[PDB]
């Protein structure tokens, strides 16, 4: 009976507690814009100040910051709760509140919004959880590896029995306005590339010129295009560059323009390109079983693509219940040597 | 450690009295060993890679990894990694009235990565719906591309490309080391030990890592081991533990 | 014996157990010293005659 | 910028708008909707959370007098509180556990002088334990406190 | 103003290539953003001296600084030994409408942030917003009109 | 310098990996002492000076 | 060739606002002056390994 | 600045040892405000403004 229940009992690490706090994350799809992610942040802040106003005290919302990394499409919201005392019940603890909210936000119009709890010891992991690096083990490049990664996901979906929520941690590639300077035409017309590239870069990129003092504090000085002339592909031709002729040349007189995809967050693992993948083992089945499967799916990826476990899923080959084995044997030795015997121990040890 | 500190704390004094030429490059402060722990050698089995190609392969896909592998001090590459090697002919340079000065300028000009901001950048005009990066010039990636670098347009409209004044190719950054394994072209990592560490457990890390990379090798590349010091250790332990059971029988 | 072993469950988790055990074994090392000074001498000079 | 050769001037203000504004404009923060800013603070490897958080609110108190009228500090997300109350709700549970030991030596002994050789014994080896956790260099934490309780 | 790949191939990879010979290093990992920012994380074996690791990393980082673009240099590169989770977030608002968001946030950066970020036990300070800079907002029409570039 | 000793100009990306770019004289033209006379430098009046 | 305000505003401030995440520091102080030099001195806790 | 405060220019080797090379003005030409009038500076013209 004791040997039965033992084997039919789950094995967590430390219980996730209610800490007075929690966080919500907002990721909008790439292309998104600051003002559009603020819409989503409002509807987040709203839910918590109207619907869960018995439990919430403060929402501190940040557009632009993200748990992920910075960018104009991400956000986060820090959420403070009333005292434990002032919210009795289990449906008034983080566990519930995060669930309700996450469900609630599930129908936010095109933006991943996910309320979740602080997990005991963050670096140590989510119990059923794994963290997986796919890798350009030699030469391939972003595109060939995006594909390798797709293959892997697509096929881990085809085992819902063993894996769940296998997903990239990174970002999908998005359109990008490529501009060629035609070197001949420039060098023909009398414009250096130095002035070309400086003009483009300063206007649209911004540029740190030098320091100055504001109320006795040294602070940076920046030059950049007023927002109006820096919003659209067309605005490129607003900008002129002076040749040695003395003559202001249009940008459009030495330059093509075209849309191209590329990554907005290139990630890398031990020195070479990578793509991080997160997921959990399926309910019932354990993580070493999901990890085993993920390695196996991994095995059948194309040439030049490898993998590595990292974070919570990095090396646990340590601890062991072999030191449970020593324990009762050294308990034995000392009951024996107390009772001057070798049958009198088995009396108590049992 | 607390002696790298102190050394680095005293090198700060000298730091600025050294020429700016020196202060580019940099000054290392490594806890150094001397002898090599081992030498891993790489060779090619089927003629699909030269001595210079192998070297560049080793540097570009093995040395970095191993120089961070658990235990290792300095690594020494027996050969060099590729560089874009513009080999300029002084005569053809005269023919068009050009100098290495013109060549370097062109190279800085046209092989360059340039930051060009973005559409819909912050601060925006309210109502903006799109935001995307503006990409401009990128670094060149190929010998053809460096060949086509414009140096000057001649009077007749005809152009002086870079391939007109120079031979362009992958080559090493230096051509100083050249290594050979039983007479056969090789490269290799000459691994040093990191100032006290389990040389035995280090070499099994180096070797375990090398296996992680083995399946991604190109056809024909084969790791070989011309100089391990750790087998002597492994055996010398057996031959004193051999005594242990000898003596306890006698 | 029943405790000190878990004070060497090392790596990752180790220090969670190392903290717990060393606490409980230090607490027993002090328990005997209490049972070999204060619990006896006090019994003598506190609990009523019988 | 230039002197137009006719005599005129091109001042910088005639080719650009000029204002103080952010180094950056990516990040924007509200607090229950109201425009705000703040400092997100991450703790240094190995530093103590509770000490560091006090250090901060000391230094912040150093600053409040000199703020400019209208400015107010607000406390939207704090890790420390729970770490501090977690420990205290245990250290309560440890005194309660003495108070329920004491009262089950009265359905079991009945001399007030004798129901005291136990109820003293516990506290004297606890407070000694703390001294040893101090010797080995441990801290008072949720595992060492649950040590004492057990 | 640099895009992801530009960051990767001019800051990230040059830095990565010089992380050599750094004791008890388990793994290394890095992001290069569309936002022109790179952060590389070196994670060390447990109970590693975090002060020594930093020194050791910063050492190798220093040998690579000369090779980063002036602009990345001029913005200030940093190496911190932090905890990745926010210990807390200190908020700041304005009661009486005398300070805008931009202004509140500048005040923080330029009166609070530095003090806080020297208070020992504080690995990283994230400012939710920006310090002021002098802004020149070029008009391209007005610029061209007077026959000028940036 | 660039001719007999080489010169690291800037970087490029070879198969996904930043590496160095060098200019230098071809071998033929930096082997003998006499070879110094092969190079011409160009005065500011537009003509090539040996 | 510099004067206290030159020295303070180009060198002293820039360093100061840049001494962060240094452990166990009590306070720090600067004397930007008109010999054209500065010294900044950070003082640590008793016990700090210097 | 060079005249009246002095420039550090670069190094040289005196007797097997590396040492600085400043250029100031000769003391006599940088004592009092009337001394300013002594100094002149080339224009586009290529004349010498004061």
């Amino acid at each position: 009976g004791m040997a039965y229940l033992f084997v039919r009992l789950p094995s967590s690490f430390l219980p996730d507690e209610d800490q007075g706090v929690f966080m919500t994350m907002v990721q909008l799809p790439a292309g998104a814009t600051q003002e559009r992610t603020q819409k989503v942040l409002n509807e987040v802040t709203h839910y918590y100040l109207t619907k869960e106003k018995n439990n919430v005290e403060s929402v501190f919302a940040v557009n632009g910051f993200g748990f992920a990394g910075r960018g104009q499409n991400t956000g986060i919201a820090f959420v403070s709760l009333k005292d434990w005392a002032d919210r009795p019940g289990e449906e008034n603890k983080v566990e519930a509140i995060t669930m309700r909210a996450t469900r609630a936000f599930s129908q936010i119009k095109d933006a991943m919004v996910f309320a979740f709890n602080l997990p005991a010891i963050v670096e140590l992991g989510t119990a059923t959880g794994f963290d997986f690096e796919l890798i350009d083990q030699a030469g391939l490049g972003h595109e060939k590896l995006t594909q390798a990664r797709n293959q892997l996901l697509a096929e881990a979906a085809k085992h819902p029995d063993m894996l769940t929520s296998v997903r990239p941690n990174g970002l999908e590639d998005t359109p990008q306005f490529k501009i060629d300077i035609d070197q001949e035409k420039a060098q023909a017309l009398g414009v250096s590339i130095n002035d070309i590239n400086t003009t483009l870069g300063a206007a649209w990129g911004g540029s740190y010129v030098n320091d100055f003092i504001d109320r006795g504090r040294v602070k940076k000085v920046y030059v950049m295009s007023e927002a109006k002339y820096r919003m659209l592909p067309d605005d490129i031709g607003d900008w002129y560059v002076r040749a040695a002729d003395g003559q202001m040349v249009p940008f459009s007189a030495f330059s093509s323009s075209r849309w191209e995809y590329g990554s907005p967050r290139l990630e890398r693992y031990n020195g070479l390109p990578s793509m991080e993948i997160l997921g959990q083992a399926a309910p019932g089945k354990s993580t070493g079983e999901a990890m085993e499967l993920m390695e196996q799916l991994a095995s059948k990826l194309p040439t030049g693509v490898g993998y590595d476990w990292t974070g919570m899923s990095y090396q646990e080959r340590s601890g062991a219940p072999s030191l449970y084995a020593i324990s009762l044997i050294v308990v034995f030795l000392c009951l024996a040597a107390l009772y001057e015997s070798w049958s009198i121990p088995f009396s108590v040890m049992l | 450690d607390i002696a790298q500190v102190q050394v680095q704390n005293k090198l700060q004094l000298a730091m600025p009295l050294l020429p700016q030429e020196v202060q580019q490059q940099g000054v290392s402060v490594e806890k150094s060993s001397s002898s090599f722990l081992m030498v891993v050698g790489v060779i090619n089995t089927d003629g699909t890679m030269t001595q210079e190609d192998i070297s560049d392969y080793v540097a570009a896909n093995m040395k970095d990894a191993i120089s961070r592998t658990s235990g290792v001090g300095d690594v020494q590459l027996f050969g060099s990694q590729y560089a874009m090697r513009i080999w300029m002919n002084p005569n053809e340079l005269n023919k068009f009235q050009l100098t290495p000065v013109d060549v370097i300028t062109a190279i800085k000009a046209q092989n360059a990565q340039v930051a060009a901001g973005q559409l819909g950048g912050t601060p925006p005009v309210k109502g903006q719906q799109l935001n995307a990066s503006i990409i401009a010039q990128t670094r060149l990636t190929s010998t053809e591309e460096f060949g086509k670098i414009l140096l000057k347009v001649n009077q007749d409209g005809s152009r002086v490309l870079l391939r007109d004044v120079a031979k362009i190719e992958l080559g090493g950054e230096n051509y100083d080391i050249i290594a050979e394994f039983n007479g056969q072209p090789a490269s290799g990592l000459g691994i040093k030990l990191a100032t006290g560490a389990n040389a035995l457990d280090t070499a099994a890390a180096i070797r375990a890592e090398l296996a992680k990379m083995e399946p991604f090798f190109p056809s024909g590349l084969k790791i070989v081991y011309p100089y391990d010091t750790t087998p002597f250790v492994k055996i010398s332990i057996h031959e004193v533990v051999k005594t242990l059971v000898e003596a306890i029988i006698l | 014996a029943v405790f000190v072993p878990m004070a060497f469950f090392g790596g990752s988790t180790g220090a969670i157990y190392r903290q717990f055990s060393i606490t409980i074994v230090s607490a027993m090392a002090l328990s005997v010293l209490v049972a070999l000074i204060l619990t006896p001498a006090l019994c003598a000079t506190m609990l009523k005659p019988i | 910028l230039k002197v137009n050769q006719d005599g005129s001037r091109v001042l910088l203000r005639d080719v650009a708008k000029i204002e103080l504004g952010g180094e950056n404009y990516d990040i924007i923060a509200e607090f229950n909707g109201q425009p705000a800013s703040g400092l997100g603070i991450k703790l240094a490897t190995g530093a103590n959370a509770l000490d560091t958080a006090a250090a901060i609110r000391a230094e912040l108190a150093k600053m409040e007098p000199f703020f400019p009228s209208g400015l107010k500090i607000v406390y939207p997300y704090d890790t420390t509180p729970f770490v501090k109350i977690s420990i205290h709700e245990v250290v309560k549970t440890l005194v309660e556990a003495i108070i329920l030991v004491f009262l089950v030596m009265y359905l079991f002994l009945q001399n007030f002088r004798a129901t005291l050789i136990p109820t003293i014994a516990v506290p004297v080896v606890l407070l000694g334990t703390f001294a040893v956790l101090a010797a080995f260099g441990f801290s008072i934490n949720t595992l060492t406190m649950f040590g004492m309780v057990l | 103003g640099a895009d992801a790949k530009t960051v990767q191939d001019t800051v990230t990879q040059v830095i990565e290539q010089n992380m050599n010979g750094i004791d008890n290093l388990m793994y290394m990992s890095s992001n290069s953003d569309s936002t022109g920012t790179v952060q590389i994380t070196l994670t060390f074996e447990s109970g590693t001296d975090a002060d020594i690791a930093q020194v050791q990393v910063q050492n190798k980082l220093q040998l690579a600084m000369p090779l980063l673009p002036q602009e990345v240099q001029q913005q200030g590169v940093s190496v911190e030994k932090s905890s990745s989770s926010f210990l807390m977030v200190v908020g700041v608002i304005n009661t009486d409408g005398t300070m805008t968001q931009e202004d509140i946030s500048d005040y923080v950066a330029a009166n609070m942030k530095d003090a806080i970020s020297r208070t020992s036990g504080v690995g990283d300070v994230q400012l939710f917003g920006s310090q002021y800079a002098m802004r020149i907002w070029m008009n391209p029409n007005e610029l061209n009109k007077f026959q000028l570039t940036p």
